[PDB]
RNA sequence: ACUCGUGAGAGACUGCCGGGGUCAACUCGGAGGAAGGUGGGGAUGACGUCAAGUCAUCAUGCCCCUUAUGUCCAGGGCUUCACACAUGCUACAAUGGCCGGUACAAAGGGCUGCGAUGCCGUGAGGUGGAGCGAAUCCUUUCAAAGCCGGUCUCAGUUCGGAUCGGGGUCUGCAACUCGACCCCGUGAAGUCGGAGUCGCUAGUAAUCGCAGAUCAGCAACGCUGCGGUGAAUACGUUCCCG
RNA sequence: CUGGGUUUGACAUGCACAGGACGCCGGCAGAGAUGUCGGUUCCCUUGUGGCCUGUGUGCAGGUGGUGCAUGGCUGUCGUC
């Protein structure tokens, strides 16, 4: 809706980190190719399982993936049926092995991406988007080491035709302040009528992080 | 003049490279130089994303490329080898002037 | 020995004031070979013209960066600082002319989408 | 500055070989986008030619010409009550000197002679003698001011 | 600059023509051999599948296709 | 745009006339700009991720 | 003076006076004078008959006469127009031959700016 | 002991005094000070209008094509033209043109790329290698405006360089339609421009060149950064527009 | 755009009929696509995994439309 710049995309080298931290001469192309291929492969699985961030690093001809799952148990089921299955799928789709190592998050309500995934799933489950956003804000403000939140679900809300963008906020969510350490989440929900956008902001605290 | 007109892709990367160079040369025990103040520039990147009618919201989004320099004099083959043995970051595309 | 520093937009200079005969030995070039515009001569003499010590003190400067006018201003600032450190009583005689301080006026950072700094593109009405 | 207050006058040092703030201002005005030394040499040659022609002090002759061509009244245009009036207002010394120097340099560039040095020398000589384009423009401005004097009662 | 489609036959024909220095038209059969520098303005009567038109090759024509001076696909509309 | 065609078109081709783009990421012979040798999709993906050498979009 | 059929200026240097010929200009005259052993700072009012003759025969031997070059340009133009090529078509239509802008430019070849 | 391109600290916080102001914010002057009253300059673009730009970055509900509107190939076109509009370069002449001799700036393009000395060349350049994942190497131990000498005598000209013809070069297999550059000749408009209108408040305008984004090869005079030399005005908001 | 090809298509994937040859380097007819010929004939191991080759199948493919349906990005107003 607005022209506000992505805080993560702006502070990718000041406050926030990078999801792809590697370097290669003439091979960065193939590196990012394999990265986006793995991302597209894990999209459906880790979305049905709950995903926050997929940090991929490149080593001497091998890979180092770190996926931040929210609900462990769906993707990690029986040892040799789901995890090893997806590992073998990634390996046979790429030209190398995969030493997959999952890392569990500390609080799903504290991560912006997870809150966006949850609110989008709620909206797609044929529920009141207003109540869904309210409960998500309550969960994310129930003292998860946070100080502010701002949730927005744009697009064709309620399966209507008008692009209603409900602006819901709570606490302190400054965008012009650099010393914010604000987490951002951008999600695209698919419905039977079209697409919907979910923009979330979680101002955890005023930590410098220098 | 000499040493140097180079360029890097990340401020963190280039400052870490300068720091590790200073550390390795000081561990070899040779010497240091006198830094001087000089700012950086803004690279030339105003590329479009689509050949369609995107001529509103068009110009650019600056790619911050901060660069630092460290001058040196009175060569010594030992320092030459200690500096040319390896480069930890390898992402700073140094160019000789 | 006493030594000071002078700075400019993109230039630096270091001098060592000592007594003797007035001269300016630059980095490999002499006074007339380094200041051919005939205005930078007067500019760098102004610090030594307000107080008549042109042919009384020496100037052995070493500079780097900038152009003719920048080097002239840097050498003027260096001579001003040297006179401040040597003869405090003559400090007002140099401050009255607009010396002893580096002019904050310098080259700014050019803006994007424009031709030059503080210059919008020309466009005709429609 | 604009709508804030006046500007601080540059504490420029007098010219070393002439020592005249008016001469330095004329040099800064005739300066052609960075041609500092060139303009200095041009004005020096023009003053030397004027000296060889007259036989007196170049600075004194230039000051006399400036005082003789100084416009004592410059017309303006102000809308008061939905009606334009060309009321003449008292000009200041600095503004009058600047306008005089502007007219002088303009008529010197307009003069058709061999070189710019000779053009400026002849312009200065004509301004000092009282028969020149600068003096003609000064007289025209004075006549316009005397004709428009009918409307001067505001002093706002 | 690797070995181009020089049409070795035409190349040797032009070489012998240059050696003997006899200004005459050379009846060619290819249409994509204007590369090797050995062709010292040797007038090639090109075969566009219909007939042979005598056209002398020029400096700006160096490089272009042999049968491309005039429109090989004869078509005007009127 | 498969591995075989990519390997056949990247090295010395049979006829020199075959000098098309033949991108290395997607492999499509056309619809790719030789300015960067990449198809628009991955080109802009890397541009947004901050990996391609110097491509960006609106800020003014 | 009379050199090959054209008159030179009255008071001008040799390198600028020899430009009146359709086949000689500044640098060409400079090279001719350097090859013949004549100075270039001489005016066009102190020439000798021997120098005139030597320069005439030298230019006739190395280069060709002004009329030669004129009618040669004419013959080459008409030949390239008769062969029926792109250059000939452009020369017939009054359009540039080197293949440059023709939308609004090319007035130098199309004549005055006409609008109809 | 000398300019602290890597880290931190100090220094601007109306710090103090006076006229003030409601002895509340806040204004002016003064002392130290590099900056004195958000220091000079940017990143930082709120709710929203233009049913704003994008379904050709990508996804995208719906419709449509499928022996086709999917895909390759050889040629042509996007670069065409009797005209008009927009943005830039060349200038229109002596603060000038040409020749010879001369000084400092920051910014790097480099691995199938940069490439100095030499051979010979009017000159692109044919020979080529010491040296480079980064100061031994071009962009020089760095340019133009800038300074000294000679000449042109103020004119459609030694100003301006376009069209055009002849002699060539850099790339790649392929340069009139299909780049750029060099040598010779050819020497047109342009004499600072009406009605209208644009940008500029100090390192700003002006003027000068350097470098780069992509290319094996350039339309690149454009777009971005850089600095060389560097001006005049600032009664005031009656007044044109927001 | 002109004309010749490939058309389960240049390019992904599930379900069937035969395979060990596709895949690699060159020659011939053409502007080339394309067709053809010559040197190699799989790696596992009997259940078949990978490969494409010809025939079917769901489909790929659309730079085709619809920003008066959207996601995301952002322009003047306005750095007011
Ligand atoms: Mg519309
Ligand atoms: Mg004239
Ligand atoms: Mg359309």
């Amino acid at each position: 809706m607005g022209q506000k710049i992505n805080p993560h995309g702006f502070r990718l080298g000041i406050t926030t980190e990078w999801k792809s931290r590697w370097y290669a001469d003439k091979q960065y192309k193939d590196y990012v190719k394999e990265d986006v291929a793995i991302r597209k492969l894990l999209a459906t699985g880790l979305e049905r399982a709950g995903i926050a961030d997929v940090e991929i690093e490149r080593t001497r001809d091998r890979v180092r993936v770190d996926i931040h799952t929210a609900r462990p148990g769906i993707v990690i089921g029986r040892r040799g049926t789901e995890a090893d299955r997806i590992r073998a799928d990634l390996e046979k789709l790429t030209g190398k092995q995969v030493q997959l190592n999952i890392l569990e998050v500390k609080n799903p309500e504290s991560q912006a991406q997870l809150v966006a995934q949850g609110v989008a799933e709620q909206l797609s489950n044929r529920v009141a988007f207003r109540r869904a956003m309210r409960k998500a804000i309550q969960s994310a403000m129930r003292q998860p080491n946070v100080k502010g939140i701002r949730v927005q679900c744009s697009g064709r809300l309620g399966g209507a035709e008008m692009s209603r963008s409900e602006f819901y906020r709570e606490g302190r969510v400054p965008l012009h302040t650099l010393r914010a350490d604000i987490d951002y989440g951008l999600y695209e929900a698919k419905t039977t009528f079209g697409r919907i956008g979910v923009k979330v902001w979680i101002y955890k605290g005023d930590i410098v992080g220098g | 003049k000499i040493r140097i007109r180079l360029k890097a892709y990340d401020h963190e990367a280039i400052d870490a490279s300068a720091r590790k160079i200073v550390e390795t040369v000081t561990r070899t025990g040779a010497s240091v130089v006198g830094p001087v103040p000089l700012p950086t520039e803004k690279n030339v990147y105003c590329v479009i994303r689509s050949p369609h009618k995107y001529k509103d919201s068009r110009e650019h989004f600056e790619m911050r490329t901060h660069k630092r320099l460290i001058d040196i004099l009175d060569p010594t083959p030992k320092t030459v080898d200690a500096l040319m043995r390896i480069d930890l970051p390898a992402s700073v595309d140094v160019n000789i002037q | 020995p006493i030594q000071t520093v002078g700075r400019r937009k993109e230039a630096v200079v270091r001098v060592r004031l000592v007594p003797g005969t007035g001269q300016f030995n630059l980095d490999g070039r002499t006074l007339e070979n380094y200041f051919p515009n005939k205005v930078h001569q007067q500019l760098i003499k102004a610090p030594l013209v307000t107080v008549d010590r042109v042919d009384q003190f020496d100037i052995y400067a070493h500079l780097d960066g900038g152009g003719p006018s920048g080097q002239a201003g840097a050498l003027r600032l260096a001579i001003a600082r040297a006179l401040i450190l040597v003869q405090p009583e003559d400090r007002p005689a140099l401050k009255k002319a607009g010396f002893l301080t580096r002019d904050p006026r310098a080259i700014e950072r050019k803006k994007y989408g424009l031709k030059k700094a503080r210059k919008a593109p020309q466009y005709s009405k429609r | 500055m604009p709508r804030k207050g006046p500007a601080p006058k540059r504490p420029l040092v007098n010219d070393p070989v002439y020592g005249s703030q008016l001469v330095t201002q004329l040099v800064n005005k005739v300066l052609l986008e960075g041609k500092k030394s060139l303009a200095e040499r041009i004005v020096y040659g023009a003053l030397e030619q004027a000296r060889e022609k007259t036989g007196t002090d170049p600075v004194v002759t230039l000051k006399r010409a400036l005082d003789n061509v100084k416009p004592a009244l410059e017309v303006r245009s102000r809308r008061v009550g939905g009606a334009t009036y060309q009321v003449p207002v008292e000009v200041r010394p600095d503004r009058s000197t600047t306008l005089a120097l502007r007219w002088l340099v303009n008529f010197s560039r307009q003069r058709r002679e061999k070189t710019m040095v000779e053009r400026l020398a002849n312009e200065i000589l004509d301004a000092s003698n009282g028969l020149g384009a600068s003096v003609k423009r000064r007289e025209d401005t004075h006549k316009m001011a005397e004709a428009n004097r009918a409307f001067a009662h505001y002093r706002w | 600059k690797k070995g181009p489609f020089v049409d070795d036959h035409l190349l040797k024909k032009v070489d012998v023509q240059n050696e003997k220095n006899t200004k005459q038209v050379i009846k060619t059969w290819s249409r994509r051999s204007t590369i090797i520098p050995d062709f010292i303005g040797h007038t090639f009567a090109v075969h566009d599948g219909r007939k042979h038109v005598p056209v002398f090759v020029t400096e700006a024509m160096v490089g272009h296709k042999l049968g491309e001076f005039a429109p090989t696909r004869t078509f005007k509309g009127h | 745009a498969k591995k075989a065609l990519v390997h056949k078109a990247n090295k010395k081709p049979k006829f020199a006339v075959r000098a098309y783009t033949r991108c290395n990421k997607c492999g499509r012979p056309h619809s790719v700009y030789r300015k960067f040798g990449l198809c628009r999709i991955c080109l802009r993906e890397m541009a947004h991720a901050g990996e391609l050498p110097g491509v960006q979009k609106s800020s003014w | 003076a009379r050199l090959v059929g054209v008159d030179l200026p009255r008071d001008k240097r040799m390198e600028i006076a020899l430009t009146y010929i359709y086949g000689i200009g500044r640098t060409r005259s400079n090279e001719i004078l350097a090859a013949t052993g004549i100075d270039k700072n001489m005016r066009t009012k102190d020439l000798t008959d021997d120098q005139v003759t030597v320069l005439r025969d030298y230019i006739e031997g190395n280069l060709k006469v002004e009329g030669d070059l004129r009618r040669e340009v004419q013959a080459d133009i008409r030949r390239k127009i008769e062969i029926g090529c792109y250059q000939g078509l452009r020369h017939r239509r009054g359009l540039p031959v080197r293949g440059q802008r023709t939308k609004t430019n090319a007035r130098t070849r199309k004549g005055p700016k006409r609008t109809i």
